[PDB]
Formats: C-alpha cells, structure tokens, sequence
C-alpha cells in the first residue's frame, strides 16, 4: 500500500509499508528493508504527506496533520535553516545553534511591520507584531509565553522580540533601550554556564513593557522566579557558577581587583568545579549596560564587593578556622563590613552550643546562599529602576521560563518547574480552546467534541490549601524534628487513593522500585510520570538564614549590605513561589496570549543534527501532540484560496486558470459539487475534514478530461458569476461615491 | 447588514474580494481608491478617510466585509435604488448608446484586473445576450445582476 510513519526508537518515526493487520497492533516493514518487520501499536502509525520533499510554513496546510507530518515537516524546514513553523498561530522554533544570515537584520524588522501571521514567512518578529497590534487595536494587554527545555533557544527568542518591539514601535522611546540593556545585566547574575546550556538562565522570568493610552511605552517590569540557589556554593563537575564570579575576576581593572583581593577563579572554592566563554569580553558588555541604564560607579563597586565577599566567604575552612582561612575571613569580613571575631564565632557556633566540620560548612554557604540571592534580588529590583511609573493602560509581557524536561534525579527544583507548567499548560490548553472554538464561529465550522481533559487534579495535588503537597511540607518544616520520611509518608496517606500520585516501588524501572515508599512519589505530570526522589525536601523548601547569621549580616557596617536586608527560622520556598505563580497567571489570563514552543534538536549544542525522538518528545511533552488530536476533531486542514489555487491551477482548463483564487476555488467546489459537510468555502479559506483534503487532491489529480467536463457543465453558472462579480463592484464603487456626497 | 437581503449581501461578498485582491479579508483606504478609480471614479483621500472611519471601530485603518457593507448603506429615496443600477450600467455602456459591446465590457473587466482572453468576453457578451442581437441592453444587463 501506501508508505506510512511508523515509530522508530532514535528517529521519532520512519516510513515503512503496513504488511499486516492485528486487532491491537500492525505488521510494519521499514521501508529500505525488505523482510525486516516490527510491531507497532495501531495509534502509533501516521498517514504520511504523497511529496515527502515539499515543506509547509503552517503545518494546518498539510494533507494529514498529525506528529509524524509534523515532526518530519519541521524536520525538513530546519535542514533548509528554517528554524520557524506555525501550527496555525502557535509559533514552533528549532534552535539552529548557529547564526542564520538576514533573518535578524534590521531590514527583515521592517518587512514585518504590520504584517498578519501568514503573509509572510513564520518568525518570531511575527509573533512580537501581532502581540503589538492586538494591544493598539483590542485595547488588551498581550502576552507572548516561550517555553522549552534548557537550550532551546527562550532566551534568544525572548531579545528577538524585544529588538524586534523596539525597532518597530520605540524608535524615539529610550525605555526600549534600557529594557533591551536589562537582560545583560540580570544574565550576569543568574545565568551559568551548564551542561545544557552555556548560558542557562537558572532562574525564570516574565518581562512586562507598559504602556500609556497611546501606544506609547511609559516604563518596564521584571518579574524573577525561583532563582538556582544551590549553585552558588556547589557545581557538577562539568559547570560554572553565575557568570559575574568569573566575569569580574577577567575584567577587572588593576586597581579593583587590588581592593578586592581578587585572583583567578581556580583561587576560590565557589568555582573550583572555559574556551567558548569570553567572560572578559562579556565583562565589558555588562559595564556597558550598567551605563546604560543609569548604574553610577559607586553602585557597580556595591554589587563587586558582596560577589567578592561572597567568593572569600566560601574559601573560610575548618573546630574553628585553619590559618589558609584566617586571610580568607580577612578578606570577607572586611568586604561584608563584618566583625572578623563574630563571623568565625558566628561560622564555628550555634545558639539552641558548639559546630562540627559539616556544620560549619551548611552555615558558611547558607550564609553566602542568602546573601547572593538577596544581592539578585537587589539587582533586578535595580533594573525595574530604571524605567518606573505610577500607571498605565496597556502591558506586552513576555514569559522567559523552563519547561518540562527529563533528570535522571528529580529533586525540589524539579518539582517546582514542573509545579509551574503543570499551570502554564492548563492555560495553554484553555486558549488554544477559545481559539479553535472562535474560528469554529467566526467560519461557521459547528462544533468539536473533542476536549483536554484537565490537570486541575494534578495542580489541586500540589497546590491546595492544607491538603495540597506544598502546605504538607510546610507542616514538616515547623515540626520539632522534620524529617523527609515523615513528610513523604504525609504526602502518601494523605493521597493513597490519587489518581495522579504513585508509589515509586510500583514503577515499571528498576531504579524506581529501589526506592523505599517515604523517599519518594511518582507524580503523573501533564507530560507524563515523574518520580521524585523526596530527600532534602524539607531543607530545600527552606529560605530562611538563620537567626545567628541573619543578625551578624542585618546589623552590618556597610549601608548597602545592610539594605540587602531590610526585609523557628522558615520562609516556605514553595509558597512563596505559589504566590508568585499564581499573581503571574492572574496577569497572564487577562491578557491575549500568543505561544512560541522552543525546541533543542539535539545534546550537543551542534548544528544540522535533528534528534528526531529527542524532539519527538519536546513536542509532546509541550502539549503540541495535546493541540493536534484537537484539530482533528473539526477540520485540521485549512489552505486559502491562493494556496489552493497554486496547487492546482495546472490540473485545470487554461480558462478557469485565468480566474481570480477566490473564484477559481469557488468555481472547483461547485464543479466537483463538492458536499457540505466535509468541506467548508470560508471566509478566506477552504476548511477539511480528516482525510478530505488528500480526498480532493485525488480528485484534481483523476482524469484531466472528465474534469474538464465537470467544469465545463457548470459554465453558464461560472460566465454569470463573473457578470455579478463585476456588476455588483460597478454598483458598490457608486454607492460609495454617493456615501462620499451623503457626508457633505 | 440588515436592510439588505441574503441574496444581496452574498453578491457584495463577491464583489468585495475585488477590492480585497490579497484575499485575507480586509481592505484600507488605499484598496477603496484603486477599484474606485478603475470604474471612473476619483476620490480625494480625505473623503476616503472621512468615509472609512465611520465604520473603523478601531483605530486599525483596514475595515472587513460587514464593515465594508454599512460603510455604503444609507439614506435612499425609491428613485434612488433604480438610478444607481442605470448608473452602473452607463459604466459599462462608455458611449452611452444604450448597449454595452464586447469591447466595453472587455474595458471594464481589465481595468478591474480581470484576466480572460477577447474570445471569453465575446462568451460573457453571448450569455447576458437575451435577445440575440450581440450586446447587451439595460433590461439584460440587470436580469443578470439579480440572476442566481
Ligand atoms: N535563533 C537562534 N539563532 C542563533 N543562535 C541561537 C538561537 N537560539 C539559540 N541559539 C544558541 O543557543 C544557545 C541557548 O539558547 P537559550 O536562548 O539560552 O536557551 P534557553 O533560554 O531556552 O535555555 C544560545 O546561547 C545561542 O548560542
Ligand atoms: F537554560 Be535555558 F536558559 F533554559
Ligand atoms: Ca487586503
Ligand atoms: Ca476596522
Ligand atoms: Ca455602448
Ligand atoms: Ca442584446
Ligand atoms: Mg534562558
């Protein structure tokens, strides 16, 4: 038969022949092969497009639309350097991992300008106009959500969109330049260098433009989440910490680097653990952007000091301090405005009291932890700083936040990303929804059973108030003794009859079973099974310095250290960020939302190398597959007149390919007498049912002689509605002429 | 609209896609000009700007079809309805002879960007051609504007 998409275990899908039918699974036969076959599940086998070399800029103009079309149709538009795909307003982006000539110049900028999605090639400049354009035009705030895994390319994508706003609609509004000179400033602070990601942002982000009743762009906010604090002591073995440590240990004049008692980053602990890195370079553009967005040289000595008194915070070793370390106290006391007696007391004894090695060590780099995240706190505070205001109408905001994404150990980190696009998730599928649903009215299309069914559920899990995993584990941290065993088992009584809560010993994976039911829980996550490894819940759900050290720090001789702080000893992580997430969706769900799915072809940071099941897999754990089987509920295959037209012109009398699209495509459907039901003539587009658009390519594929016939039979009605397109315009231009009178 | 019956809005819809060549549904002012122009009209863009933002609700400058078809409704007086149709028609009929020739209607049809060969415009002639006398008079020319 025809050639089919098949699963295949490293390329996502492969074409092969069904040899054979079973009731639960079909006989394939890999296409090059012969006599070699597989089974694969009956939902696990896509009808393919007839020219597998053509490409598409909407995967809705494709014959079936379906994970297989799609994976293989982005699949070819990145092997031309394609790297961006609609499915129909949803914007995919396949990371190039290499700079792709004029797609980003100033000139491709202005060819968007105004432009709707579709009249020109799919692009995230599309995307920022139409955000842009619906705000002016609704009178609606807009916002644009980028998602994907670490190196996807949301961080890029993000700069796009606001290089592409401020040259489009800010060309004399300096706010655009400080809000574009932001981000250099925060990646110094919170983003690092990664096996993932050379330039991993280890914290979230949603960056907000305000706007006044005109359009016009009246201040900036930034909004930061769940910023990587174990990083700033510890890092694998194959990453960095945040890039202004090593940053300002290249770039740092003589001078400054003498007050500082700076060395090479190899001199201190906190960076132990760099040939494509030009932190020299990058120190460079920092400082630049601290001048241009009103940082004086006194601030930007503020913020060195404490990165610095943070790195010899970290090489104090013990007891009490060895004599390496008395000139690393030295050194930190003197850069924190400390006492150098009631920093080693403070670091080597404890009020309930003497301290071991180990808890020395937890309370030197909870210290330095608590101090570098209040000093990113300061910083972003800085920046929204630099472009305040009391009001305004109007905001575009666009999210900047990991998705989901597999660990081989799934921590408190994970939990709460993934506590984050469990939300995001429900609000992508709750506006895709409204989307189909008003194309539906607007085309006259009826209606689609098919419907997302909810993760509430999952969210409720996690989120709600005394029974929710969060409030439970605030419980054990207030709790004389917590411990993450008592806590896990909570969790599991609690909720022993979940749906979307499992015990890790019931996993089909051995390396699951092995953990003991109160150190870990399976959650059934949107895109699917997570087990959670649950030791160090309870300390990691803890943001609270304690007292000790909070007051040697507070109490402080250095104004600036002391304004760092100006805020049982516990502050809930995970509620804390809940109440962040929550004021974030109530922001995101009073506006228009516009969504770019960012997508890391492959684990090597290389270009033209398409991992066909590592995308495979981003698509579906994205919701995109989610987005898919909703199309093929109504009508999943949408072409307008002019792609219609062009497609098939050639199959056709020389004197219907003279006509207009709209009226050749007219012409077809009453010609074929095309039914009702399967098709839709639409506004600007004709509207396929499942398998009718590959059904109407047959037809204009059959008999080019019988065809003519069918067109032929239907030429005086063809002859009078060309007279009526004519007549009737004749009419209008003079009843416009007259409504030009009848205003005079 | 609503003064207007099914019949008449689906052959302005028509008509509409030629002002709106691009086919995404919506045309601006500069769109109103041109077909205004190409049927011996000519518009300052101040009375097109005037006229359009009557019914540009929002500030956009492009309109849509409903838009499009309040934008011509008004005040008519019966004589009204019938001197616009003989006005449309003495478009085509350029000479005023009471006929419209193959060479007119082939005027008209290439100034509204029309694409069909002289031996189809003798074929359009033919069609509305009722009485057989090989052009086409004002009686014919509105039986097939209100023909389905
Ligand atoms: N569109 C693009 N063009 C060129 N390079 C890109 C593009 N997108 C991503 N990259 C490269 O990929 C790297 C990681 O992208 P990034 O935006 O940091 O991912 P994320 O924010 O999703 O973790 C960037 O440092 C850049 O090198
Ligand atoms: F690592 Be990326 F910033 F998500
Ligand atoms: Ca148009
Ligand atoms: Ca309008
Ligand atoms: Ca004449
Ligand atoms: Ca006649
Ligand atoms: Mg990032």
């Amino acid at each position: 038969g025809k050639p089919v998409w098949a699963p295949h275990p490293t390329d996502g899908f492969q074409v092969g022949n069904i040899v054979d039918i079973g009731p639960d699974s079909l006989t394939i036969e890999p296409l090059n092969q012969k006599g070699k076959t597989f089974l694969a599940l009956i939902n696990q086998v896509f009808p393919a497009e007839e020219d597998s070399k053509k490409d598409v800029e909407d995967n809705c103009s494709l014959m079936y639309l379906n994970e297989a079309t799609l994976l293989h149709n982005i699949k070819v538009r990145y092997s031309k350097d394609r790297i961006y795909t609609y499915v129909a307003n949803i914007l995919i982006a396949v990371n190039p991992y290499f700079d792709i000539p004029k797609i980003y110049s100033s000139e491709t900028i202005k060819s968007y300008q105004g432009k709707s999605l579709g009249t020109m090639p799919p692009h995230v400049f599309a995307i920022a106009d139409k955000a842009f354009r619906d705000m002016k035009v609704l009178k609606l705030s807009q916002s644009i959500i980028v998602s994907g895994e670490s190196g996807a390319g949301k961080t890029e994508n993000t700069k796009f969109v606001l290089r592409y706003l401020t040259e489009s609609y800010g060309t004399g509004q300096d706010i655009y330049d400080r809000i574009v000179e932001a981000n250099p400033l925060l990646e110094a602070f919170g983003n690092a260098k990664t096996v993932r990601n050379n330039n991993s942002s280890r914290f979230g982000k949603f960056v907000e433009i305000h706007f006044n009743e005109k359009s016009s762009v009246v201040g900036g906010f930034v909004s930061h989440y769940l910023l990587e604090k174990s990083r700033i002591c510890v890092q694998g073995k194959e990453e960095r910490n945040y890039h202004i440590f090593y940053r300002l240990c290249a770039g740092a004049s003589e001078d400054i680097r003498e007050r500082l008692h700076l060395s090479s980053p190899d001199n201190f602990r906190y960076l132990n653990r760099d040939p494509l890195l030009d932190d020299h370079g990058d120190f460079i553009r920092m400082c630049t952007a601290m001048k241009k967005i009103g940082l004086d040289d006194e601030e930007k000595l503020d913020l060195f000091r404490v990165v610095a008194g943070v790195l010899h915070l970290g090489n104090i070793d013990f007891c009490n301090l060895k004599n390496k370390s008395t000139q690393a106290l030295e050194y930190c006391a003197e850069l924190l405005g400390l006492d150098q007696d009631d920093l080693r007391v403070s670091l080597t004894t404890r009020v309930m009291v003497p301290l071991k090695v180990e808890q020395a060590n937890n309370a030197r780099d909870a210290l330095a932890k608590t101090v570098y995240s209040h000093l990113f706190d300061h910083v972003v505070n800085r920046v929204n700083q630099c472009f305040p205001f009391e009001t305004s109408s109007y905001f575009i905001g666009v999210l900047d936040i990991a998705g989901f994404e597999y660990f081989e150990h799934n921590s408190f980190e994970q939990f709460c990303i993934n506590y984050c696009n469990e939300k995001l998730q429900q609000f992508f599928n709750e506006r895709i929804l409204k989307e189909e649903q008003e194309l539906y009215q607007k085309e006259g299309l009826g209606v689609n059973e098919v419907h997302y069914v909810d993760n509430q559920d999952c969210i409720d899990l996690i989120e709600a108030r005394l029974v929710g995993i969060l409030d439970i584990l605030d419980e054990e941290n207030r709790l004389p003794q917590p411990s993450d065993q008592h806590f896990t088992s909570a969790v599991h009584q609690k909720h022993k009859d979940h749906f979307r809560l499992s015990i890790p010993r019931k996993s089909k994976l051995a390396i699951h079973r092995n953990i003991r039911d109160d150190e870990g829980f399976i959650i059934r996550h949107f895109a699917g099974a997570v087990c959670y490894e649950t030791t160090q819940f309870v300390e990691k759900n803890n943001d609270a310095l304690h007292m000790s050290l909070e007051s040697l720090i507070c109490e402080s001789r250095d104004k600036f250290i002391r304004e760092l702080f100006e805020s049982l000893s516990f502050i809930s992580v995970g509620n804390k960020f809940k109440t962040q997430l929550n004021l974030l969706l109530d922001k995101l769900r009073s506006t228009g939302a516009s969504f770019i799915r960012c997508i890391k072809p492959n684990l090597k940071m290389t270009s033209h190398h398409f991992e066909g099941a590592q995308i495979l897999s981003q698509l579906q754990c994205s919701g995109m597959v989610s987005v898919l089987d909703l199309m093929q509920g109504g009508f999943p295959s949408r072409a307008s007149f002019h792609e219609l037209y062009n497609m098939y012109k050639k199959y056709m009398p020389d004197k219907l390919a003279r006509l207009d699209p709209r009226l050749f495509c007219k012409a077809l459907f009453k010609a074929l007498g095309l039914n009702e039901i399967d098709y839709k003539f639409g506004l600007t587009k004709v509207f396929f049912r499942p398998g009718k658009f590959a059904e109407f390519d047959q037809i204009m594929k059959s008999d080019p002689d019988h065809l003519a016939e069918l067109v032929k039979r239907v030429n005086h009605w063809l002859i009078c509605s060309r007279w009526k397109k004519v007549q009737w315009c004749s009419l209008s231009v003079i009843k416009l002429k007259n409504k030009i009178k009848y205003r005079a | 609209a609503d003064q207007l019956t099914e019949e008449q809005i689906a052959e302005f819809k028509e008509a509409f896609s030629l002002f709106d060549k691009d086919g995404d549904g919506t045309i601006t002012t500069k769109e109103l000009g041109t077909v205004m122009r190409s049927l011996g009209q000519n518009p300052t863009e101040a009375e097109l700007q005037d006229m359009i933002n009557e019914v540009d609700a929002d500030g956009n400058g492009t309109i849509d079809f409903p838009e499009f078809l309040t934008m011509m409704a008004r005040k008519m007086k019966d004589t009204d309805s019938e001197e616009e149709i003989r006005e449309a028609f003495r478009v085509f009929d350029k000479d005023g002879n009471g006929f419209i020739s193959a060479a007119e209607l082939r005027h008209v049809m290439t100034n509204l960007g029309e694409k069909l060969t002289d031996e189809e415009v003798d074929e359009m002639i033919r069609e509305a051609d009722i009485d057989g006398d090989g052009q086409v008079n004002y009686e014919e020319f509105v039986t097939m504007m209100t023909s389905k």
